[PDB]
């Protein structure tokens, strides 16, 4: 979309080559960000207790109360002033930048509610069921429209 | 870890084709191979636990600069997951694949003087398990076919009765034999039994369990490739194919 | 002439050359950070009358949930730390920890492997050599404070040469009675109780009069680069613990009463700048070891 | 008669007479508090992945935002703290930092300038004098633990007088062999391995029998009023760093192995009480020096 | 007869044979390009009053964001650059940098990997041999400018043979007093102060009159193919820095005052044409080392 | 015995003690940055026909608009820089620049004003002492490269002691003929052309055989902390300009051929640690002086 190429042209390109192409054009979001593990405990009551860990939603560090990437504000400003498809596009950088600020504000606003929700769901599963569920695996396919609409 | 996960002859030879020699060679100093040492196993004993270090441990050791050390480093990588310290081999040899070294004369390495009995003894074949011995025998057969030493390989199998029973059946020049082969060569894998985060007494067993527990983490990691769910995203060149043939086979 | 040297400076055995890269340095720092959480959680469990804080920290350290009837030893992390400690001490100790295990444990917590952020002061007194004439006797005892007893039986005053090396920063000399000390080819000053010396100034000459013995007390201070998490009290406690458990029992190695003696002895040997880097990582590892065993004891 | 004395007690040099007012005491208290937060912010920063805790701590201390490609000396606070330590040690050292600068840096935090709320225990042994007869040899070695080796070559037993001063609160005497000790003009008791004495009681007489030498090991404890933030481990580390950094190098001064030897020697001088008051303020400044320099090594 | 030779031309130790492929040559050139950006990032930071230019420069070089309380060492690129310098100097120095790490770092920036784009002039003067009769004494001093002192004690005039090698392009000879110099069979010209010679012309004969000693000063120029980014000022600084840091501390090697002497000595050795190619890559590696270490001193 | 020493190490004169504070060091850094922009503005005024880059650069530097019929002198900043340079060289030079003027000029640009960011290598060789027996002659010539000529007229071989001080990091010795060198009281190795030595190792003994003279050429490298903007070529050119402009003629001052040997000579004096700090600030002032005077002659 941003470098004006096709899938067949960039089919054999590696990750580092793809990162260089996007960075030269002016696109900084080329990195995956590791989530922060939140330690969880279920109080015993009648049954013995359980200890577990889960990823904090939306890659927000509770200690810093912010996104893991410390250059996010600088990165979004870079997209706002960038030009991507000058010959065949109009206001791609401004439109994409406005979406990013809206997504960033909403995630920082509602990360505690979803973090509490995950801990609430984890407390419902007994220990024996959780250990068996560790063996299985799965991959979830999300439509691009639903992911953007979610945020 | 990736080399130990391969469970069929086709996967093992395919991995060796795409893996350069520099993966077999290690750049960590390690220690001298054959020494009687005392290690600490606090889960079991308060006193220090005697053991003898060896070349088929999972930790790098110092290796001889001769050709014998290079072949012995390749086999240790296949059976143990790590190689030895042989520096300054050269760019030309290190960039070649492991299969090219074992099977091709164009590499420039001469290995016809190698003695399979001495190599097996230095690698402590007695301490190897069934899968480890099968993997080493694959390396011996590829070397024998390269040097035209097929007769010598058969006689060495005749002298060693246990090795003859488990000797893999494949002709190193024909791909039809590799596809038919059904020998299980996996050292690490998904465990059917109960696998716990507990230590083992010996160096070999403890190091092997580290790879087994690491493979489980690797299996659920994002680096692992799930053929069932992401087959279309794989590149066509390295995508799995039924009619997969090694070059020249 | 007679030559006397400090006992702890004699024959420093070579240190290990393994587990000194950035990945291994991260693992030691991670172990120290996690061991500190383990000791604090055990305090919290005592104050809250609940085992949840301790089970919570033991799971991160050992990657396993504590179960009754099984002894708590620290899991695979304890196995790696104990064996890596042995390799740091001596080059004869084996290297038996795989690289896959080091990388996995180093990823448990985020921390830097930097071992040169800060500094520490070590009080071992280096007396490389004391050269004395024929009719005199010289005895050196002590490491933190070195007492040199000199007796002259000759007819006239004798000159004793003191060599404190080139590594120590300052040396303070206190005498039982006032005495004269000066550098080589320098006029002797008036008798004084105390002398502040720079070891780089050169060999020092002491005039020993005929009569009652003269005892010189020596104190030294040196600066070594260490990580910010370094704690001298914790390192020294771990050194004695490692000795009692027998981790330092290796063939052809030298034994020291303190970590201060060990690091100074390796510093003064040849290629001591390279040895001292390995010793610093060992000190941080011993700090992690001390905190781990105090949290999980065995009778 | 022969006289033997402890080496560290001999000739204490005069201490500084500046930076002992209420505003100057506040500055030292502020420096210790802000330097402690600097050392704690470094640990918190490493635990997380943000330099924010250190940036806030350094900005308060140095009055300047930390920047890369700069040494991070510590700002005007580090410079002012270094100069006052020089002035405290000797009356010959100049007083450089103005009183206006001290007051401005004292307003950064609100802390009390009181330096005598708490106390601390100092273990240097003040053997002022040991008087011995003609045919006896006496040697004194050590400050933290003082070992007195005495040998009698005469025909009969000799009496040796021990004077421990009047400042030490308790002195414990341990002998290689059991020995007899009693106060002046008092009967000698049976031979005992250990003695507990109060130095204010008076000079003590030790019977030295003819034969093998007798070694007596002395340990003392003196209490000195100090601020509550006082930490002996931090003060001693700063003292060594101060001597290594060469800010105690002034003409006509006496050098010591530790801060403990320095403070006991001044206590036994002429104006002991007044001298110790200045030294306690020096101890707190050294404590701040150690914490600041370990976080910012230049 | 007597033979005199320059000190720096004696026994050139073998140089490394690793990290000379196209992939590793890109890594050295990429490291030089990125190490330069660190130096200019300091000036841009002052103009903008922000550390953003340095953060971008260091992040590209080290693959981690700069952090306070962490000594900025340069990351994995600095470690790889230090080790390849070690391997270039001596053939016995181990090569411990994996090829996959070299390839990963070389992909950080796109540069021209050609090390023969340009040339440089080197000023070390090669005096392979000076042949002198029995009654004359010859002494050679200097590398950048060689002063040859000859004294004739015999009865008659003597002929001194100068051999300047074959690699050097031109050699300029200047004498304290006018002297006569010619080729092997050419007739002697009138005495003059200066001579310009081609080393390939042949051995040169100098007549030495009896009496006061004659001193000849030699200056040479040599052309060696180098990458276009080569800078002699930066290479020389890096050569001194590497020697002090101990990067060249390995047994059975020679030591030289300057990179000028090192490259000329290897050129005149057996297999010189393929030795200078390795030395040129070492120079570009040392150029990157100087810029990186000045920006990030450890 | 006989003793020989380097000429440039003899009698280093005291340096100034003014304009060494943080604010004054900021003024020197600001002047260097603005002077560099003056030189760069000329090239920018060639790429674009406009004189805007020079007018902007000169207006910031001189606080006035350049005029066609009026000589360009640099304004108040030029006068401050010249007078400040005089103060550093000698303690007898007056300090006449008001501090309020220095502070005002330091606010023109935002620079670190920090003196210990980076390092530099200085090539002066400090031959402090050469001790020779009775029947030998020793002569030392040169500062950047020192040639020591030794002749033995005695019956047997002579031992010559070389002392290189404790400051220099590495010394490389190359001889006209192979010679023997070892530390004090150590076995002597086989003869070889070149030696690499650490001056802190100790005095070095050279065997001088009876016969033809032996000449040892010495080169040394020393590391001194300098700002990141330090450039040796500009400092050396500025040093020569200041001497020709009369800035260094004060009574009872030593004179040196280069800034390299000026800083090394001061470093080998007593309290040389403190003297180098002042000399480094003088180097950056000379770097600013050179660029400003080349842009605005007279």
């Amino acid at each position: 979309f941003l470098t004006n190429t096709t899938y067949d042209i960039v089919n054999n390109d590696t990750i580092d080559v793809l990162k260089m192409k996007l960075r030269n054009q002016g696109w900084p979001f080329v990195e995956r960000y590791n989530a922060v593990e939140i330690d969880m405990s279920v109080e015993p009551l009648r049954s013995p207790g359980q200890v577990g860990r889960y990823y904090n939603p939306f890659n927000i560090d509770p200690l810093t109360k912010k996104h893991v990437e410390d250059r996010l504000e600088e990165f979004i400003n870079q997209v706002q002033v960038g030009r991507f498809r000058n010959a065949s596009g109009n206001a791609v950088g401004t439109t994409l930048a406005a979406f990013l600020r809206a997504c960033r504000d909403k995630t920082s606003a509602n990360w505690r509610g979803y973090s509490v929700l995950v801990s609430r769901y984890r407390s419902l599963i007994p220990n024996e069921l959780f250990e068996s569920l560790r063996n299985i695996s799965g991959e979830y396919n999300i439509n691009p429209q639903d992911e953007h609409s979610f945020f | 870890m990736d080399v130990l996960s391969k469970g069929s002859l086709k996967e093992l030879l395919a991995h060796l084709e795409k893996t350069p020699l520099e993966e077999a060679i290690s750049y960590r100093i390690g220690t001298v191979p054959y020494q009687n040492v005392l290690i600490s196993r606090n889960e079991y004993y308060n006193q220090l636990y005697p053991d003898t270090t060896s070349l088929i441990d999972g930790v790098s050791r110092e290796g001889q600069r001769n050709v014998n050390g290079l072949i012995m480093s390749i086999i240790s990588y296949v059976v143990s997951g790590s190689g030895h310290y042989i520096p300054n081999i050269g760019f030309m040899l290190l960039r070649r694949s492991i299969l090219d070294i074992l099977t091709k004369h164009d590499t420039g390495l001469v290995t016809n003087n190698l003695n399979y009995g001495i190599i097996a003894r230095n690698l402590t074949v007695s301490k190897m398990n069934c899968e480890q011995r099968k993997r080493m025998l694959i390396c011996f057969k590829l070397l024998a076919y390269k040097d035209g030493n097929q007769n010598d390989y058969e006689i060495y199998l005749n002298q060693n009765i246990p090795l003859k029973q488990i000797a893999p059946n494949f002709i190193p020049g024909d791909m039809r034999t590799v596809i038919h082969n059904q020998d299980q060569l996996a050292i690490v894998g998904i465990p059917a039994y109960r696998l716990t985060q507990s230590t083992e007494l010996s160096i070999r067993d403890d190091n092997a369990k580290s790879y087994k527990l690491g493979y489980v983490d690797w299996y659920n990691s994002n680096s692992f490739l799930r053929e069932r769910s992401e087959f279309n995203l794989i590149r066509l060149k390295d995508r799995d194919t039924k009619y997969g043939k090694l070059n020249g086979w | 002439a007679n030559r006397a040297t400090s006992a702890f400076l004699d024959n420093p055995h070579p240190v290990g050359v393994n587990y000194v890269d950035e990945g291994s340095r991260q693992f030691v720092a991670v172990a120290e950070l996690l061991a500190s959480k383990l000791i604090d959680s055990s305090r919290e469990s005592d104050e809250s009358n609940s085992d949840v804080p301790f089970v919570q920290a033991y799971s991160k350290f050992a990657d396993d949930n504590p179960r009754h009837l099984r002894v708590k030893t620290g899991g695979k992390m304890a196995n790696a730390l104990t064996n890596v400690i042995r390799s740091y001490y001596s080059i004869n100790a084996p290297a038996i920890v795989p690289q896959v295990e080091i990388d996995r444990l180093a990823s448990k917590a985020t921390v830097s492997g930097d071992m040169y952020n800060s500094y520490a002061i070590f009080n071992s007194v280096p007396i490389v050599e004391v050269l004395s004439p024929a009719r005199t006797t010289v005895s050196i005892v002590g490491s933190d404070r070195a007492d040199v007893t000199m007796l002259n039986t000759g007819a006239g005053a004798a000159n004793i040469t003191f060599n404190f090396g080139q590594i120590a920063e300052t040396v303070i000399l206190k005498g039982s009675v006032p005495f004269q000390l000066a550098r080589l080819n320098q006029p002797m000053p008036a008798a004084r109780f105390t002398y502040k010396l720079r070891p780089l100034d050169g060999p020092f000459i002491v005039v020993l009069p005929v009569g009652n013995p003269l005892v010189i007390s020596a104190t030294a201070a040196t600066r070594i680069q260490v990580p910010l998490a370094f704690n001298k009290a914790l390192v020294e406690s771990g050194f004695q613990t490692a000795m009692n458990d027998g981790l330092f029992d290796i063939q052809n190695v030298n034994y020291y009463s303190s970590f201060d003696e060990f690091i100074i002895s390796q510093y003064h040997a040849q290629d001591g700048i390279n040895r001292v880097s390995t010793c610093v990582i060992l000190g941080l590892a011993l700090q992690a070891y001390d905190q781990m065993r105090r949290a999980l004891p065995v009778r």
